């Protein structure tokens, strides 16, 4: 918490508002497809 | 120290919600007491 993050400002100063937070951080989601491997086992309970 | 943190939180909370509180208080005064909101600069 000692460094102050910053990012783009979505809101605007278009009103006689007193104060603003002025602390913006961002999160980045991404999706990939890689065709990973898998294991095939045998269930001890039923033979499936 | 503790009082300083409490007062800092309270000041941030009070300043962050000023316009809505002022407008709501004006609404209450307009709806309950009277409808002539000219107490300032009156009596002239």
């Amino acid at each position: 918490a000692d460094d102050i993050p910053s990012f783009q400002n979505p809101n605007d100063w278009v009103f006689p508002w007193l104060t603003q937070d002025t602390i913006q951080i961002a999160e980045f989601y991404e999706v990939v497809e890689k065709k990973e491997t898998a294991f095939i086992y045998q269930d001890p309970v039923t033979g499936e | 120290n503790r009082l300083e943190s409490i007062l800092s939180r309270f000041d941030a909370d009070w300043t962050a919600s000023d316009e809505a509180r002022r407008e709501a208080k004006n609404d209450l005064f307009f709806s309950r007491v009277s409808q002539w909101d000219d107490w300032l600069s009156q009596y002239t």
